[PDB]
């Protein structure tokens, strides 16, 4: 039903929540996911909807690890070879899908000549191509633009969204990254110009890469620097109206004709709160980061210097109030600080927060959001430990420490005989840690070949030779057969044919390879600028020293360390130099270095190793070493040429651990892990609002561990299809720091799929989460018990979706049978269909891929030790339908997957008896929607002949609860059109045009055995087809003005909706007491009218309607705005009114001539003024953050004017703080007024108390505020602190001053006026709210007249005698606490308390509320349902669901017994 | 004990729709014997409700109710054994458009002959649609008007008064109701009522004729019957002047509750009538003072707030002697039954109840021997007892049937032999029920109600007759053919509130009238008394003053 807009001032406060970010719901994939939505204006409606957001697989960029703050672009593809600007190059989608160019519907090639675009004629010409990923999710057109003549121009993009929007990626240079040696070469369109079919736009402009605040080093170490793009600010709410891209315009529009900017900051600001940031930047320029790094994905380099420090939003008020704009500075709304913790490794974004300002310049803040990570601490490096996995060795058994099998875990491999190589496979060692790794049995390796001093070899097998063998040789007086395995991937792909630098360095082949790390491999010779020369004392090497994902060359001698970037294509560039590394020439030995990522930073670090220390240098984002780290070996050791030592991630956790053989010494056998987890990862988040949420990981190789045991155990073959660690979201703890509460959620991983075609990862098949309650109380008092929760995904690999199923519970005999994938072909001449069909081998891999992390199945258990708790609550499970889409490309077709069936059990734990349902999507069109569908309910099932309930029932409610409608089975039918507007240059689809719905209805007999599937349902016998008889449901249609008759245009402006009433059947309800004349002028005086039956069959009645939802619209140059609204054509219209730039509607004027009018505060667009229909004012004062903090309002009664003050007349100053407000005497001139106190969580320290307890005259605060541990206005951050407390400590008299210090739940103060201000009866009532670190009410305290209550220490908690009986007193500070409630983790009441009295507004510890204060307890099961409830008295009631019946008992009915 | 294995149970369809409702029914006297009492509901083949059936009818196939909707699930059509046969319709708005009510059927089809048909008219475009008028027909009769609404306009004389766009004039069955004034805060400041001209008259009726109010005023008695009202700045009254011009005060405390009232009566000085009031932390009264220095005190269970004390007492220095006048004590079962009172000043009320928690048993006290319970009231013991002996306990016994209704109250008082039972018969195709000496039969209780549903005889000399809108309009009391009958009438507002009550008894003729309106009781005597009545609260606390006829 449509809106009609009403005019009134905002009516709330209260509540305190922040900027609604959350952390990502566990899936398939096993990354965490955050989400921040920019807190910035969305302006009349069309505005940038930008998120900071943060994945725990994402790489380093402008907003910290891991973070990103993006709009949609197009890049060229680089996962499968390096680009080479020619046209083999591929192009990536948006979702980084591949494209390829699309066939037209005349089935060719679909290319276009263009020199006109959206009416906007264009300099010259341009061919226009096509493009279509493999992949379709939403049905967006993508045109690649290049010009006929190269020279007339650049390329470009422009992608039109299934929304009626229009955009343009990279039309100028700002927005386009590109080869800093040829700007024609672009990697990558950045989005530049979005347009709406409202004639509204927004602008995306970029800042370049350049060489501000750049030492001469950095300077002279990286010249191609230009190629990186940062963004730098957003226009949006153009003044004028215009259809067509500005872009294509002449000129730009001037900055003055955009009402709103969104502008990011990256450094060239003052950060202090306290310096209040302008629209014009500089002069200081963009500060650099100290962890620069490259990337050469795209045969090019890409510097990255810039991080992102503050997000600003400005207004232009004079202009959006329609005052003189000559010389207007556009002032600041919001402003969001970024704080990182700033590393020449990896920089951290650990803080963002939002500032606003009052008129007088003093900062208002928001509680900062802090995040902290998983940190390498040179402190807590584990020492060396001795390695029993080994014992079996010798001590001069030579063995190598790989992943042979690609299982992400290293396993042994060794030498017997020699002569004969055997392998041992990492475990899971029994009883040990859960991480704990033993070997297997030993293994023999195929037969191993060896000829031109290096070959091939396929081990897994797999088919792919994923092995280079070589041996050492050959000196000196000593005949000899002992060889070096070497995985390819730790090699330039290009190396067994080598082009160029690779050509030139290698010439006729390497003799040797030896690995001196994970992915580190030392090289071996035969005896531009400016290759080094294998074979002096000297180490060449290939290894990722740069962190940029390619196996770069690096050279290491005693006093240089080298690095030439791999540019691909045997390509290697200019040499980097990276200091910090030292050795003596005279005990300089190469083979004593080790090469790996120790940190985790991406850079593989330098590992010396002496005969007592092992020196570890430590790669500063390959750009220099820092000082070494001292790991001295265990006491006694004296590492020699005879004693073995290497680098191998040995825990399988993408980091080198250290493991060392020493004969002549016991035990001969040592590890040094030097962490425990993967750093960089986020692992805590904490709003200082009450929530904390922690992160736990674990390696997708440990997982695999326990799988494979498992599967062993089985009987089963284990078989990995994840050949590497990948980090996954392994626990979640979400903690509530005010009632000490927690929620845990668990999370385990199966069925790792990557693969090895397309080098690609395809998820995870199974994914299995645990919830757990965790309650601060201690006690059993709330007995809830963990969920599980089962779920199954496809990952487009049929060697494994294959086995799934077979994993299904399958408790319930008579469960329809498993889902199987359907594949179809589209037949749209003229309205298409989906055809099934076999695919080839080579379709069936691209059509299977499509399937790619879709759910396939999920269950729901309770794990609460009962007997039922091995049957689910309920199972869903869903079948996937992929249509195969030809493009020009033979090989690979496009593919859309969707959903086509759905299907849920209950069982409620009764495997017997459960419900069904079912949804199905019949048939869609070409663009996705879908054309007919049909919900079906299931009959029950016979009735068994003893109950498979409790015998705790009635005897009879067994044989009472089966009703005959439970025996019906339910068909309905759902039937609908659309409008797509695809003509010329526009995209709109999946307009609403016309839906029919109808039902059908049978007898259990006529029930498959085995159930619907869609083939049965488009079968000629269907229970649905058109021969059936059915009962009408009714109908809906949209229509449409302006317009060709009601048919949409681009502005899809809705005259009416129109929906069915009666039918011919309906109507009966007249028939013995209206006759058919009398009933029809009923109708007809009461609005309805006859329209035709839509998707009409065999000369079906007319049906009689109702049509509401009237709009009258403006032009193009009022952006489409609505000017008068009404229900139906039975009443009058609202009249509309506007102000200047169309933002807001200013006046109102309904059918009987009443006028309403507002007056807005358009740093929010929200009314802060007005006047009703009686000429009544209505006023409220917004502080910076849009919250009303004071209202008044006054008018006439009986002619005399009446009642509160105008503003004019008496000035209201809302006192700062709540001590003050609640102190306010009678006479204030407001209705209400308001104080938000949304950070009193965070304790409130002064740069005088600090200096005072520690009387440095300031030292200790001014480091602690430039740490962050407290913010400049005072609150001490909670992460803030930790991490000051983790590198620094912190003082014991600071420790006394914080136990000093409280804190209180964020709340707000509202008092409510009695009377007008010239009354001297007034009195000022006092409300406080409290809300949790969730956005929850926490509790309500009333100011209440003097009396009798308990009382609140400064702890918080009550006050007691020494018996521990609460005292009771007489005050005047009196105030009744009403709803009060104590949350779980999923935001459910568990305890509800009983109002009380108390001599404090502040928060009653929840400790001396459990303990002393009278609640109902409410018990709540797996699927978030109250089902038990134990009241204060300690009476219970219960609720007992089953699928077919609820039974319900209460307090009498528990009390026997 | 009495409530093992009795829970409330719903059973549902494939399709997530209530088809059951499953109660079980233990008599305290008989433990052994569980009655499941099941509900039924059918849902057609749209997902909406189309019969329900309950578990005494259903054994005997008679469908207590029956619905036709639209294709939305909006009821139009309704077949109901107990309010018989309706049709309702509403507009494309939203709006009530019609409703025929009083239908029954016999014949096999719906008897029309006492139809009633209401329908509601609105203003016409371009009007926004406000609602115009009531008419009200009853077939075979003429349509009667019954309610008209006046809008007022822009003038800046009405938004000086608040009333752009507020319905200034409503014309209901008793007369005009005007709205004078309204507050800044959007309440009415003074509203005045005129009562239509001989309402005395029982066959005079509303009919409001065209669109013309210059006509209908002249149909209006004279006097203006006024109330006053002053509201605070969120809205709440603080002061009240009725249509005599006696003033009602409250104050409210720091938390905007009831503190304080006070009662100033025409040319009198302002006198306390509630002097302090406090509250509970759930809001609810705790302790009451009041003018005369009686004092309520309410307590309260802690774990439930349930009220288990009422204490109402002359307190320690009052000036007539401290005393207890009442101390009701309540006992409650888990679920907040009452099982027991107790009273301070031994007596006590002892209540036992069924799985379903009704109620079979009560045991109390009387003033014995009193007689069979009728309509009458005892005649009053004067003056106050100052023994209790002048009581005799009771004991009451209730049989109720599958459906709920109430079959049986048998008194047992022993010692004073005043035993009797009340039986009621109730049809045996509805839940109509009588007492038995109107009729014994099952069978011919449904013809002593209307088609709607309303009762047409009290008692055996007394008739009962009904509006159009069902509301109780004449009580014959004492029928003497042609034409001096003791009767009882009323009339009702638009809201179908009473507003006037008017007894006739043959002596020339003892009339009683009875004007209802705010605060404010006007109550005459013919064949002459005077009387207003104050009504303070919301009526708790009641003033009589005479302006004649003061006994
Ligand atoms: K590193
Ligand atoms: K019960
Ligand atoms: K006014």
């Amino acid at each position: 039903e449509m809106a009609i807009t009403t005019l009134s001032l905002p009516k709330g406060g209260g509540a305190i929540n922040g900027m609604g970010e959350s952390v990502g719901q566990a899936g398939p994939d096993g990354m965490v996911t955050f989400s921040i939505p920019l807190p910035f204006s969305a302006g009349r409606g069309v505005a940038p909807a930008l998120s900071l957001s943060y994945s725990s697989g994402a790489g380093n960029g402008p907003f910290g690890m891991g973070w990103q703050c993006s709009a949609m672009s197009i890049s060229r593809r680089t996962q499968k070879g390096v680009p080479q600007y020619n046209e083999d190059d591929e192009f990536l989608s948006p979702s980084g899908e591949v494209m390829a160019i699309a066939l037209n519907d005349s089935g060719f090639e679909d290319v276009r000549t263009a020199n006109r675009l959206q009416g906007i004629p264009l300099p010259f010409s341009y061919k226009v191509t096509r493009y279509q990923p493999r992949l379709i999710q939403d049905f967006i057109k993508i045109e690649y633009w290049q010009p006929v003549k190269q020279t007339d121009g650049t390329p470009f993009w422009i992608i039109y969204s299934p929304d009626g929007q229009t955009h343009i990626l990279g039309k100028n240079s700002h927005s386009r990254v590109a080869n800093a040696e040829n700007p024609s070469q672009i990697a990558s369109w950045l989005l530049e110009e979005t347009v709406t079919p409202t004639g509204e736009h927004i602008y995306y402009q970029y800042s370049g890469e350049n060489q501000v605040n750049c030492t001469d080093a950095e300077i002279a170490l990286h010249p191609q620097d230009s190629a990186q793009r940062y963004l730098a600010r957003i226009d949006y709410g153009n003044i004028s109206p215009q259809a067509s891209l500005f872009v294509l315009d002449e000129e730009l529009p001037n900055l003055t004709q955009w009402l709103f900017h969104l502008v990011f900051d990256y450094g060239e600001r003052d950060i202090s709160i306290n310096k209040i940031p302008t629209f014009e930047g500089g002069t200081t320029g963009w500060l650099a980061r100290p962890d620069m790094f490259s990337r050469y994905d795209f045969g090019i380099e890409i510097r990255n210097r810039r991080l992102c420090h503050q997000v600003l939003g400005f207004h232009r008020l004079e202009a959006l109030n329609d005052r003189d704009v000559t010389d207007e500075i556009p002032v600041l709304v919001n402003r969001l600080t970024l704080d990182y913790d700033l590393n020449n490794s990896v920089s951290t974004l650990v803080a963002v927060r939002q500032v606003a300002y009052e008129t007088d310049g003093s900062p208002i803040t928001q509680p900062p959001l802090e995040f902290d990570y998983q940190r390498f601490d040179t402190g807590s490096i584990p020492g060396w430990q001795e390695m029993p996995q080994l014992e079996a060795f010798n001590g001069y058994q030579p063995y190598q420490m790989i992943d042979l099998y690609g299982e992400g875990t290293p396993g042994i491999l060794y030498q017997e005989t020699p002569g004969a190589w055997w392998y041992k496979s990492p475990q899971r060692q029994i009883g040990g840690d859960s991480n704990a790794v033993t070997y297997g049995a030993m293994k023999a390796l195929p037969k191993i070949p060896r000829l031109e001093g290096a070959t091939l070899m396929d081990i897994n097998g797999d088919g792919r030779l994923d092995w280079v063998i070589t041996s050492a040789g050959v000196r000196g007086f000593h005949s000899i057969e002992w060889t070096h395995f070497t995985p390819l991937n730790t090699l330039p792909t290009e190396y067994f044919h080598p082009k160029a630098q690779l050509a030139d360095l290698v010439g006729a082949g390497l003799s040797d390879l030896v690995l001196i790390g994970p992915k580190s491999v030392r090289l071996y010779a035969n005896q531009n600028v400016s290759l080094p020369v294998i074979g002096s004392r000297q180490l060449v090497a290939f290894a990722d020293m740069l962190g940029s994902g390619q196996q770069h060359l690096v050279e290491i001698t005693a006093d240089s360390v080298k690095c030439w970037p791999n540019m691909g294509h045997g390509r290697f560039g200019q040499p980097l130099t990276l200091e910090g590394f030292s050795q003596p020439q005279t005990s300089f030995n190469p083979d004593r270095v080790f090469l790996a990522d120790i940190d985790g930073s991406g850079t593989n670090d330098i590992i010396y190793a002496h005969s007592e220390c092992l020196e570890i240098y430590l790669n500063e984002s390959g750009n220099r070493f820092s000082k070494p780290i001292s790991l001295l070996l265990p006491d006694g050791v004296n590492f020699d040429n005879t004693c073995q030592l290497q680098a191998a991630d040995i825990q399988g956790l993408g980091i080198a651990s250290l493991v060392m053989t020493v004969p002549h010494m016991s035990p001969t056998h040592w590890r040094c892990d030097l962490a425990l987890n993967k750093p960089w990862l986020l692992n805590v988040m904490n709003n200082n609002r009450g929530a904390e949420t922690c992160l736990f990981y674990r390696s997708s190789a440990q997982f695999w561990l326990d799988e494979k045991q498992l599967v062993e155990a089985a009987g089963q073959q284990p078989e990995c299809h994840l050949p590497f660690p990948m980090h996954l979201h392994w626990r979640s703890e979400i903690f509530d720091e005010i009632t000490g509460n927690r929620l845990t959620q668990e999370q385990e991983y199966a069925h790792g799929s990557w693969d090895g075609q397309e080098r690609e990862f395809r998820g995870f098949g199974r994914l299995i989460q645990r919830d757990t309650d965790g309650f601060a109380q201690g006690t059993v008092d709330i007995p809830t018990h963990p969920s599980r929760t089962v779920s199954w995904f496809a990952t487009g690999i049929p060697e494994i979706d294959t086995t799934l199923s077979a994993e299904f519970w399958r408790g319930d005999d008579q469960a329809f049978s498993p889902f199987s994938p359907r594949f179809t072909r589209w037949e749209d001449s003229e309205a298409g269909s989906d055809v099934a069909f076999i695919p080839s081998e080579h379709d069936a891999f691209w059509l299977n891929r499509a399937m790619k992390g879709q759910l396939l199945r999920s269950e729901l258990y309770g794990d609460d030790g009962t007997p039922e708790a091995e049957i689910p609550y309920s199972v869903t499970e869903m079948r996937h339908q992929v249509r195969a889409l030809p493009t020009t490309d033979a090989t690979v077709p496009s593919a859309w997957c969707s959903t086509i069936e759905t299907r849920s059990y209950q069982y409620q734990r009764v495997a017997a008896d459960p419900q069904c349902s079912q949804q199905v999507v019949i048939k869609a069109d070409r663009y996705g929607s879908p054309l007919l569908s049909v919900a079906i309910n299931y009959p029950r099932r016979k009735k068994p002949e003893k109950s498979p309930y409790p015998d705790d029932l009635p005897e009879t409610l067994f044989d009472s609860s089966y009703d005959t409608q439970q025996q019906q089975l339910h068909l309905t039918k759902q039937q609908q059109n659309y409008f797509h507007l695809t003509n010329d240059d526009n995209w709109l689809l999946g307009l609403p045009k016309e839906q029919r719905n109808d039902g059908y209805q049978y007898d259990q007999e006529r029930a498959p055995a085995n159930g619907f599937t869609l083939e049965t349902l488009i079968a000629s016998n269907s229970l649905i087809g058109s021969n059936q008889p059915f009962t009408y449901l009714g109908q809906s249609r949209v229509a449409y003005q302006g317009g060709v008759d009601e048919q949409p245009s681009l502005q899809a402006l809705v005259a009416y909706g129109e929906t069915a009433i009666l039918d011919e059947k309906t109507l009966q309800a007249f028939v013995g007491v209206l006759d058919s004349k009398t009933r029809d002028e009923l109708l007809f005086s009461a609005g309805y009218q006859l329209a035709p039956r839509l998707f009409r069959v065999e000369s079906e009645p007319d049906v009689w309607v109702a049509r509401q939802g009237y709009s009258e619209f403006g032009d193009y140059s009022q952006f489409w705005r609505p000017l008068s609204q009404r229900s139906t054509l039975l009443t009058g219209k609202t009249t509309l009114k506007w102000d200047k730039h169309y933002c807001v509607v200013i006046e109102t004027q309904d059918a009987a001539q009443l006028v309403t009018q507002a007056r807005y505060d358009y740093r929010f667009l929200t009314p802060y003024s007005l006047t009703d229909a009686n000429d009544n004012q209505h006023y409220v004062v917004l502080n910076p953050f849009g919250e009303v903090i004071a209202s008044r309002f006054w008018g006439t009664e009986a002619g005399k004017d009446a009642g509160y003050s105008t503003p004019q007349a008496k000035p209201f100053v809302v006192p700062a703080t709540i001590e003050a407000a609640l102190a306010l005497s009678p006479g204030i001139p407001v209705a209400h007024c308001a104080i938000f106190e949304p950070e009193s969580w965070m304790q409130k320290l002064t740069q005088h108390d600090v200096s005072e307890r520690m009387a440095d005259n300031g030292t200790l605060w001014n480091a602690l505020l430039q740490a962050r541990f407290v913010t400049e206005d005072g609150y001490v951050c909670a992460l803030g602190r930790r991490r000051w407390m983790a590198r620094h400590g912190l003082s014991v008299l600071m420790l006394t001053l914080l136990a000093e210090i409280p804190r209180t739940p964020p709340h707000s103060l509202t008092i409510t006026t009695d009377r007008y201000d010239s009354d001297d009866q007034q009195q000022l009532r006092q409300r406080i709210l409290f809300s949790d670190g969730f956005g929850r009410l926490l509790q309500s305290a009333q100011r209440v007249e003097a009396g009798e209550s308990w009382q609140r220490s400064e702890d918080s908690s009550l006050v007691v005698n020494v018996s521990g009986t609460p005292a009771l007193v007489v005050t005047d500070n009196r105030w009744a606490v009403s709803g009060r409630t104590e949350y779980d983790g999923k935001g459910q009441g568990i305890r509800v308390y009983q109002p009380y009295f108390l001599d404090d507004w502040r928060y009653l510890s929840d400790d001396s509320a459990r303990t002393d204060l009278f609640a109902d307890t409410h018990i709540y099961d797996p699927l978030g349902r109250e089902y038990q409830v134990i009241t204060a008295k300690g009476y219970r009631r219960e609720r007992q669901y089953t699928p077919w019946f609820v039974v319900n008992q209460d307090e009498n009915d528990t009390a026997a017994n | 004990q009495l409530f093992s294995k009795t829970p409330s149970v719903t059973v549902f369809d494939n399709r997530g729709l209530s088809v059951r409702d499953i109660a079980y029914r233990r008599h305290p006297d008989t433990p052994k014997v569980t009655e499941e009492c099941i509900t039924y509901h059918q849902f057609d083949f749209r997902g909406f409700l189309a019969q329900s059936l309950d578990p005494r009818l259903n054994h005997k196939e008679v469908t207590n109710f029956s619905y036709l909707t639209d294709l939305n699930g909006n009821i139009i059509y309704t077949q109901s054994v107990d309010a018989g046969n309706t049709l309702v319709l509403n507009d494309t708005e939203g709006r009530s458009v019609i409703a025929m009510t009083n239908i029954s059927r016999e014949n096999g089809k719906d008897d029309l002959s006492l139809a009633v048909t209401r329908t509601f008219q609105y203003e016409n475009a371009p009007l926004p649609g406000r609602p115009l008028s009531v008419t009200e027909q009853v077939n075979g009769e003429n349509a009667r008007i019954t309610e008209h609404f006046v809008y007022a306009g822009n003038t800046p004389q009405e938004k000086n008064l608040n009333l752009a766009g507020q319905c200034v004039s409503y014309y209901d069955a008793a007369g005009l109701i005007q709205t004078d004034s309204v507050s800044l805060t959007g309440k009415p400041l003074s509203v005045s009522r005129k009562l239509l001209k001989n309402l005395d008259d029982t066959n005079i009726l509303a009919d409001w004729q065209g669109n013309d109010t210059s006509a209908w005023n002249s149909l209006l008695a004279t006097e203006i019957y006024t109330t006053v009202t002053r509201t605070d700045a969120a809205g709440a009254v603080l002061t009240t002047i009725d249509a005599v011009g006696n003033q009602q005060r409250v104050a409210f405390d720091i938390a905007g509750q009831l503190s304080a009232s006070w009662l100033t009566l025409k040319g009198g000085q302002e006198q306390v009538i509630i002097k302090v009031l406090t509250y509970s932390a759930a809001g609810q009264k705790l302790r009451e003072e009041g003018g005369n220095g009686v004092v309520t005190t309410y307590t309260y269970e802690a774990e439930t707030q349930r009220l288990i004390g009422i204490k109402t007492e002359r307190p320690n220095g009052h000036a007539a002697g401290a005393k207890v006048l009442q101390d009701l004590r309540y006992e409650y079962d888990p679920v907040g039954n009452v099982l027991s009172i107790t009273n301070d000043a031994v007596p006590e009320n002892a209540y036992r109840y069924d799985s379903l928690y009704q109620l079979v048993s009560a045991s109390g006290r009387e003033v014995a021997g009193a007689g069979q319970q009728g309509s009458d009231l005892p005649s009053p013991l004067v003056p106050l007892p100052s023994d209790s002996s002048v009581y005799t306990n009771y004991t009451r016994t209730y049989t109720y049937d599958s459906a709920g209704n109430l079959m049986r109250i048998r008194h047992s008082a022993p010692a004073t032999n005043n035993n009797y039972t009340l039986n009621i018969t109730v049809s045996e195709r509805s839940n109509r029920g009588v007492m038995s000496s109107l009729t014994e039969n099952p069978a011919d209780v449904d013809a002593l109600f209307t088609a709607s549903g309303s009762q047409k005889c009290l008692q055996q000399g007394q008739s009962l007759i009904w509006t159009p809108r069902g509301e109780l309009r004449t009580v014959l009391l004492v029928a003497r053919g042609e034409t001096a009958d003791d009767s009882e009438s009323y009339r009702y507002d638009g809201s179908s509130q009473r507003i006037l009550k008017i007894s006739s008894q043959q002596t020339s003729a003892r009339v009683q009238r009875a004007l209802y309106l705010p605060g404010l009781e006007w109550r005459t005597m013919t064949g002459a008394e005077n009387l207003q009545v104050i009504c303070i609260g919301e009526a708790q606390v009641r003033v009589l003053h005479w302006e004649s006829g003061k006994p």
